[PDB]
RNA sequence: UUUUUUUU
RNA sequence: UUUUU
RNA sequence: UUUU
RNA sequence: UUUUUU
RNA sequence: UUUUUUUUUUU
């Protein structure tokens, strides 16, 4: 009845999903594991020393463009590696005997069958910076929050149609430091409402 | 005055915040130094897309700081 | 210039948070009513006449609340369209004529003593007709190939020369390639490789400049950005490393990156800067050789000028020890160090028995009035939700707040941060009001706990 | 007022192709906003009564569903901020009358008047 | 939606994809088809080609 | 926009719908040459 | 047609058919012109005719005028509206000596010659996600339409400036 | 008493302006001209209710003042309040007169 | 055509485009046909062929 | 590869 | 309460 | 108090 | 106290 | 449930 080749359409929309009889059907997904854990340890304390040694030349945003690593990715690695390392050299306590929440312990049990079954990964595939592209990113995404509306009506005609009200901006209360000592802290609160500024 | 926490199966797996961000404005903008930043999708996650910050780092720089009808349109 | 009061201090932060909410007005044209409208009589005057309404309404900023009566506004908002510029919307005079005084209404420059002589950022036309306009070795970004299509600031230079200037190009082109294909055919990608340089004597183009290089430059559609910005540092790199054992030092690269090839003045910009640093240093160099002690850049567009300017500013971060930044509640507590002798029998109750760890007490609230009444509202006692501000950035050495630091965390419930009806706050003139005489006077009253939470 | 009420039972029906309607002032004015809409096929003014024409689709009419929200004897209204809330996620056509003539809701909110809701149109909850 | 903007005649469209229903572009009219032996026929008839609006062509 | 073609001293300007607006054949000569083009581009854009 | 060969026949009736439209346009709108300007017999031509539809007896027939020899060629002279005249008028209005426009005219035509105008084949909107989906939309300015452009298109079709404009023209012939 | 909330709504503002006048004036028409320099203005008001949303109208007759005894019976006029008290019964000060009956 | 592009792969200035369609790129095409030289300059190429 | 699976 | 089997 |  | 086990 | 931080949408 139309033709609209292109992957943005409203039947296009979310593709490769369930919509009849197949909801209940079990399907098995892949296991989610962060990238600053799949990259190979190895690397992982060559691009601490780095870090350590020059920070000038070696900044957090050169030394993840080589490797592939986003900016907060990379903060990660470091911390992480510095802890492990403290406790080694300081003869406190074994990695394994450390004392960590249960989210974690088991991110370690797929961390090693990630590399057991494909094996560590020796450079990050990832972007670092985003792009604007149509994807799925939860039930918010697909929704007008300022006119609260999900479907647009709008006059058909060939002449310039009148444009709409554009929205403005919220005005909050914020906080800044001015001074700081070590036996006080103090701020200054900012009021956008407040006409004379003085 | 509440803590959400999950309280089923899935204990354990991937959260990610979602911050989501309509249009600014639906007047149509041109290009700045030539870079396009007009909206292509309205789908925005909370992480900021390098096309947005180029728009929100140029606005802090500007400062506040600055007989008949037809015959006439004709002449002048 | 280096505010040392704290008042002056203070007031700075106000006025970069209200910069940054300030947006100008963008008044939409309204296409004329149509004259042979289908409509009856009755509906065609009607329509005619609110066309115009709607023009002045865009134009026309509402005055204070407090200037007119109640009574007044109600009667407007059902009689005229809502303006688009309320009072709430803009800042006021007083905001202009702060900045006047505290100084915030040649860009940048990046001085090392031994190395690098200067690190101007000047912006202003190249070939208009000393800081910008004096060197001895200009720079060009052309194509891959030996034609510009389109756009392109080579695509100028090249013409302005005329014929002269061009055959000196296609001749210095031809020996090279040629010399290219001998070298890897006798001793065993039959095109160019980005990280190439050409010399071409000037031939009228500017008096003032002896030499005019031709490097070449790559695209930024292949791969994504993060292989992008790993191509344009190897560029950059070759680029400056084959200028050193050239010729005399003078610089004058205007804008790498810049034309058709797709550019980033946020990324693309760091890139650069950072690269002209190593250069002066020449840190990946066994034998140093200084020859080149003269980087400059010029850009004719002022946005990307001022741009520009905030890249050379990071950039003097982390690298000179004069301007090195630290954290206030981690800077004092360097200061006062100690050494701890921690024995083995010490760390006794630091071991636990359990392995693991989790939270063993549902946060399920049992209650929503009796506790919000006994640990929510004696807690609250701000009209609005803040958040923690971030910490104040001291300096190293001298131990003193610098100017330049983190922006304010600005709040928003749910994400949405926009409004489309704002109504009139009674804020503007807190404890204020106008008298019969026109006059300025107080009141006194409580005022409402909950004034700013009900917008 | 009265006679404008009195439409809604002409206009709702599936097995006829024409009815007439009182002649009044504002009646002739609400007829032209639903015919920029595609609901009316046409109207015509016969004199002591208007000729109205109904437009169907696949059997089915156009108009399935039609509430009177203002009354002779009372009067609801909106302020520009509170008919957003109202009108929310739906296809629904609200006439809605102004100091500046009579609009749809849609153009109401655009100019941020406080307009009269006078009826409903395809509406559901 | 379908039905509504069949005898609405009006803008239905949703919020995530971009005029799906309403647009309905001339493929029956730009693709026509051409062939090599009428083709030198229609160059001294048409307009000269000179315009600047398109790059990846 | 520019446009190269062969060199044979042509100089036209054309219009979006294409209409030529100016077509062509000490010093007064090539300033009169300008001056015609300046004004022809303004008269049919400008809006009063 | 349904076939290719059937098909590209249909090109070439609409390539000649477009063409042929324009040349005949162009040429009446140029002895339409000239003829109300120069042929006096035209007054008392349309005087009689219109006289005549109310009933047959306010019908005369009018002499017209002797037959003389034209050229047949002055008929069909383009005419243009351009300022430049440094090449000892180059242009001078409609032909060397011909009649002239008011200069009122040179507004919303700047030129005499009956153009083509590149209108749209597809509605315009105004939320930035519809734009995105019109074929003439630059990404220069973010919109589908000049403004400067369909501002005069406008003007043109509007019959209440023109009844503004017919009214003054009338009293100044009426008066004097 | 009106809540918070209450005071925002279309209903209640849309009466309170019909309510409120410059300088606190009020329209009525006059009922009683039998005392010498006296007429009693019949004003008519207005309420809101939030409960069925619907408005009512009430009179409220008061007593008014005349200087030159221009009103009379059933002639709509304007009245001003006063910050004092004058009279047994006079509360008013006449203005105008919009409308005059014949005779 | 390059309408049509657009909107099959979005591509333009500060975005990673596929290059397809662009004259300075190989495609499969079915039979062989000479490279797009529309785009380049004619006076600096007819003054590089002496 | 750690008193790992394994649990006051 | 007690605590490296 | 596996921080009084 | 046993069994299993990159 | 963050070693050197009193900062952290930690999960």
């Amino acid at each position: 009845q139309n033709r609209f080749p292109v992957l943005n359409t409203a039947e296009n929309f979310r593709y490769w999903k369930d919509r009849g009889l197949d909801r209940l059907l079990p399907r098995v997904f892949p296991l989610k594991l962060p990238a600053h854990r799949r990259v190979d340890p190895l690397l992982r304390e060559y691009i601490f020393f780095l870090h350590s040694m020059d920070p000038a030349r070696f900044s957090i945003r050169k030394l993840g463009e080589r490797y592939g690593l986003k900016e907060r990715t990379v903060e990660l690695i470091c911390r992480e590696f510095s802890v492990a390392e403290f406790l080694r050299r300081t003869e406190l306590a074994t990695p394994y005997t450390r004392r960590v929440s249960r989210e974690k312990a088991v991110l370690r049990m797929k961390e090693a069958l990630f590399s057991l079954k494909l094996g560590y990964d020796q450079l990050g595939d990832e972007d670092l910076d985003e792009q604007e592209e149509h994807e799925f990113r939860g039930f918010r995404s697909t929704q007008d929050w300022i006119q609260r509306q999900n479907i647009e009506v709008e006059m058909m005609s060939a002449f310039p149609l009148p444009a709409k009200r554009n929205p403005l901006p919220k005005r909050v209360d914020v906080d800044v430091t001015v001074h700081n000592t070590p036996k006080l802290k103090v701020m200054n609160w900012i009021d956008p409402n407040d006409k004379v500024v003085f | 005055a509440h803590n959400p926490l999950p309280r089923r199966y899935p204990l354990y797996k991937h959260r990610t915040l979602f911050l989501p961000l309509s249009l600014p404005s639906y007047s149509p903008q041109p290009a700045i130094s030539g870079v396009a930043v007009a909206p292509l999708t309205i789908t925005t996650n909370a992480a900021q897309l390098p096309r947005t910050l180029l728009l929100q780092s140029a606005v802090r720089q500007l400062r506040p700081l600055s007989s008949s009808w037809l015959a006439s349109l004709a002449t002048s | 210039r280096k505010l040392r009061l704290h008042q002056e201090r203070a007031s700075r932060g106000h006025i970069e948070y209200l910069r940054q909410l300030e947006r100008p007005p963008t008044p939409s044209p309204f296409p004329l009513p149509p004259s042979p409208s289908p409509s009856s009589p009755a509906s065609a005057a009607a329509a005619k006449a609110a066309a115009f309404a709607e023009q002045a309404a865009a134009q026309t900023p509402e005055p204070s609340v407090l200037v007119r009566s109640a009574e007044e506004w109600i009667k407007r908002d059902f009689f005229f369209p809502l303006s688009h510029q309320p009072d709430t919307a803009t800042a006021g005079e007083a905001a202009r004529a702060l900045e006047r005084e505290l100084g915030l209404s040649l860009l940048q420059q990046i001085e090392l003593p031994g190395f690098g002589e200067i690190n101007v950022v000047h912006g202003d036309l190249l070939s208009g007709s000393e800081g910008n306009v004096l060197a001895a070795d200009a720079m060009l970004v052309p194509v891959p190939p030996n034609f510009l299509p389109y756009r392109g600031f080579g695509l100028e230079v090249l013409e302005r020369g005329g014929p002269a200037l061009q055959k000196a190009a296609f001749v210095e082109v031809k020996r090279k390639l040629q010399q290219r294909e001998v070298a890897r055919d006798l001793l065993s990608e039959g095109g160019l490789d980005p990280g190439d340089l050409l010399l071409t004597p000037t031939f009228g183009v500017c008096p003032r400049v002896s030499l005019l290089a031709f490097l070449v430059t790559p695209y930024y559609w292949q791969g994504n950005s993060t292989e992008a910005a790993r191509r344009l540092r190897f560029t950059m790199r070759r680029a400056l490393d084959d200028l050193n054992r050239q010729g005399p030092g003078s610089l004058l690269l205007p804008f790498v990156g810049i034309g058709l090839y797709g550019y980033e003045p946020r990324g693309a910009a760091e890139i650069l800067v950072e690269s002209a640093v190593e250069q002066l240093l020449q840190v990946d160099a066994v034998d140093p050789n200084y020859t080149l002690r003269k980087i400059t850049f010029v850009d004719r567009d002022a946005t990307n000028a001022a741009l520009l300017a905030e890249a050379a500013q990071a950039a003097k971060r982390a690298w000179l020890p004069e301007h090195q930044v630290v954290p206030a509640p981690v800077y004092w507590s360097q200061k006062q160090r100690r050494l701890l002798d921690v024995t083995d029998g010490m760390l006794m109750f630091c071991r636990k028995h359990t392995r693991l760890s989790f939270k063993k007490h549902h946060g399920v609230i049992r209650r929503q009035k009796t506790h919000y009444f006994s640990n929510v509202r004696p807690f609250l006692w701000r009209s609005s939700r803040v958040l923690e501000p971030p910490p104040l950035l001291l300096y190293r050495h001298s131990g003193k707040p610098a100017d330049w630091q983190l922006p304010a965390r600005p709040f928003y419930r749910q994400g949405v941060s926009g409004l489309l009806f704002p109504p009139r706050l009674r804020r503007g003139f807190p404890s204020m009001r106008v008298n019969s005489k026109g006059q300025f006077v107080g009141v006194n009253k409580m005022p409402y706990i909950a004034e700013k939470a009900q917008p | 007022m009265q006679r404008a009420c009195e439409m809604v039972v002409s206009l709702l029906r599936v097995d006829a192709l024409s009815q007439r309607c009182p002649f009044h002032v504002l009646n002739v004015q609400i007829l032209d906003l639903l015919q920029r809409e595609g609901l009316i096929r046409g109207f015509k003014v016969d004199g002591t009564k208007i000729d109205i024409l109904l437009k169907h689709y696949k059997g089915a009419p156009v108009i399935r569903n039609i509430r009177v929200v203002s009354k002779p004897s009372r009067d609801i209204w909106l302020t520009p901020h509170e008919l957003k809330f109202r009108t929310r996620f739906n296809t629904g056509l609200w006439i809605m009358q102004t100091s500046c003539g009579v609009i749809s809701h849609r153009d109401c909110l655009r100019m941020g008047i406080g307009g009269k809701m006078l009826m409903a149109i395809n509406n559901g909850y | 939606r379908t039905l509504a903007n069949a005898t609405g005649q009006k803008y239905d469209l949703l919020v995530a994809p971009g005029e799906h229903w309403m647009h309905w572009p001339d493929r029956w009219f730009r693709p026509i088809s051409t062939e090599y032996a009428r083709m030198l026929e229609r160059i001294k008839k048409k307009r000269p080609p000179s315009y600047r609006r398109g790059f990846r062509a | 926009a520019l446009r190269q073609e062969a060199g044979e001293g042509l100089l036209k300007i054309f219009r979006d719908d294409g209409m030529a607006v100016f077509v062509k054949d000490t010093a007064l000569a090539k300033r009169e040459a300008g001056r015609a083009a300046v004004q022809s581009i303004l008269l049919a854009c400008g809006v009063a | 047609p349904f076939t290719l060969q059937g098909d590209c026949r249909k090109q070439i009736l609409e390539a000649v058919e477009d063409r042929l439209v324009q040349e005949a346009l162009q040429l009446e709108l140029r002895a339409a012109l000239r003829l109300l300007a120069w042929s006096t017999d035209t007054i008392d031509g349309l005087r009689s005719e219109c006289a005549g539809r109310l009933n047959p007896e306010y019908a005369y027939r009018p002499q017209w005028k002797q037959s003389q020899r034209f050229h047949k060629e002055s008929y069909l002279t383009p005419l243009q509206d351009f300022f430049p005249t440094i090449s000892s008028s180059r242009d001078a209005a409609s032909h060397r000596a011909g009649p002239h426009i008011s200069p009122s005219c040179a507004y919303f035509f700047p030129t005499p010659e009956f153009t083509v105008t590149p209108r749209t084949f597809f509605p315009l909107s105004a939320h930035p996600l519809i734009r995105r989906i019109h074929p003439d939309f630059d990404e220069e300015t973010g919109n589908d339409h000049n403004p400067y452009a369909m501002h005069k298109l406008q003007m043109q079709w509007n019959h209440s400036l023109f009844i503004q404009e017919r009214m003054q023209a009338l009293r100044h012939f009426r008066n004097v | 008493h009106y809540k918070t909330w209450q005071r925002n709504t279309a209903g209640y503002l849309r009466t309170f302006m019909r309510n409120k006048l410059p300088n606190n004036e009020m329209i009525g028409y006059v009922i009683n001209d039998k005392h010498p320099k006296s007429i009693r203005v019949a004003c008519d008001r207005f309420m809101y209710v939030m409960r069925y949303k619907k408005t009512f109208r009430y009179t409220k007759k008061v007593w008014a003042h005349d200087e030159e005894s221009e009103a009379r019976l059933g002639d709509v006029v304007r009245i001003q309040p006063l910050g004092y008290r004058i009279g047994p019964w006079k509360n008013y000060v006449l203005v105008r007169v919009l409308h005059k009956e014949p005779r | 055509t390059q309408y049509i592009l657009n909107q099959l792969d979005p591509g333009g200035a500060g975005r990673n485009c596929s290059g397809i369609g662009r004259p300075d790129v190989r495609l499969p095409l079915a039979k062989p046909a000479a490279p797009s030289t529309t785009h380049l300059p004619r006076h600096l190429v007819q003054i590089a062929r002496h």
